[PDB]
């Protein structure tokens, strides 16, 4: 929806269909890991919190940007960690 | 900045393939690894944004949040994983809101459909944030698991929702930093109000829902500011998340409307 309007709009919808399409046919046993890893993926928020923190002037901007980035990074770090732990339930003990 | 662009495009591919692989028995384990790099690349590459500063505050913030979360994730019992996924998804919502909120304080857009988008993101994300924390609270028995009911709440929630949206819109014409805070508080409040009625045992579905929520929230935040990394990934997950929510509901032999209340 920007850079520029039409192009971006295709990008929204193309991704919406694709997001959807990849997930159809997931077995039930894979629900929650999928859930965990997609949770991880949206962790990219940091990158936008980053840019916000790194362009902040007034200082109320500092704090909330700082939060943003802490929140962001938890999302990623945690997500990754959790998904890995979930995935190990599938492995035999050697 | 075709370089940052190159990196974000590869990041996009890494996420897609990664999400694709998380979805199949034989590829699942490697999926998260692929998505892994996507993030590395994304984070690295974003240091190179033009006009970037406050690095120390950035590192400090990256280190704190990544370390405390990883530490927690690695120590909890397996049977407490649903709530963990919840808290980490909360914080994403928050993230999307923090983005939204700072660009607003900077009245950084003369394009108003973009302002719109940021705001929409800020609402959804704030909601996914507090809604995920309440979910957490219930699974942890910090809060009553059962649906928490009160005399005429269905209306209060609608009413709080509508007020929020309205003051949300209000920012387009007028955005006294006063009204900004009000908007988030209402958004946040509504997250809380929303999840009170959700039974403990319904929670994995609501968690998926909020996952979809934050996904969408970041995608929106992504378009509004010009960030492709976010644009693609947010919606990807927003999309896949909403479908996932539907199949989870179905697996529980339950409807998502059913979950979203179970008593008003
Ligand atoms: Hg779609």
């Amino acid at each position: 929806m920007e850079f520029g309007f039409w192009s971006a709009l295709y990008i929204f919808v193309l991704t919406c269909f694709l997001g959807y399409e990849l997930i159809t046919r997931v077995p039930v046993i894979l629900h929650t890991p999928l859930m965990s890893g997609s949770n991880f993926i949206h962790g990219v928020v940091v990158v936008g919190a980053m840019v916000v923190l790194g362009h902040a002037e007034t200082g109320l901007e500092k704090l909330i940007g700082f939060l943003g980035v802490i929140l962001g990074a938890a999302n990623a770090a945690g997500g990754y960690a959790v998904t890995v732990r979930m995935l190990e339930m599938f492995e035999r003990k050697p | 900045m075709d370089l940052i662009q190159a990196a974000y495009f590869v990041v996009a591919i890494l996420f897609i393939v990664g999400l694709k692989r998380m979805a199949h028995p034989t590829t699942a384990k490697s999926g998260i690894v692929w998505a892994g790099w996507g993030m590395v690349l994304a984070v690295l590459a974003t240091f190179f944004w033009p006009g970037m500063g406050n690095f120390a505050l950035i590192l400090l913030a990256l280190l704190l949040g990544s370390v405390v979360a990883w530490w927690a994730a690695v120590r909890v019992a397996m049977t407490d994983m649903p709530q963990m996924v919840a808290i980490y998804n909360g914080m994403g919502g928050g993230a999307a809101a923090t983005i939204a909120a700072v660009e607003l304080l900077k009245g950084a857009f003369e394009n108003t459909g973009l302002m719109a988008l940021a705001i929409l993101g800020g609402l959804i994300g704030s909601v996914a944030f507090t809604g995920s924390l309440i979910a957490f609270a219930k699974l942890q028995g910090i809060m009553k698991s059962r649906p928490i009911l009160f005399p005429g709440q269905k209306a209060v929630n609608a009413l709080v929702l509508a007020l929020t949206v309205v003051i949300g819109l209000s920012l387009l014409w007028n955005d006294a930093t006063a009204s900004i805070v009000l908007f988030f508080l209402l958004a946040l409040l509504f997250g809380v109000l929303m999840t009170l009625p959700i039974g403990g045992g319904d929670m994995p579905v609501a968690i998926s829902f909020y996952n979809a929520f934050t996904g969408m929230a970041v995608g929106f935040e992504g378009f509004a500011v010009g960030n492709p990394a976010l644009m693609v990934a947010g919606t990807l997950v927003g999309a896949a998340g909403t479908l996932l929510t539907v199949l989870m509901a179905r697996a529980m032999n339950r409807s998502v409307w059913i979950s979203v209340l179970v008593g008003g």
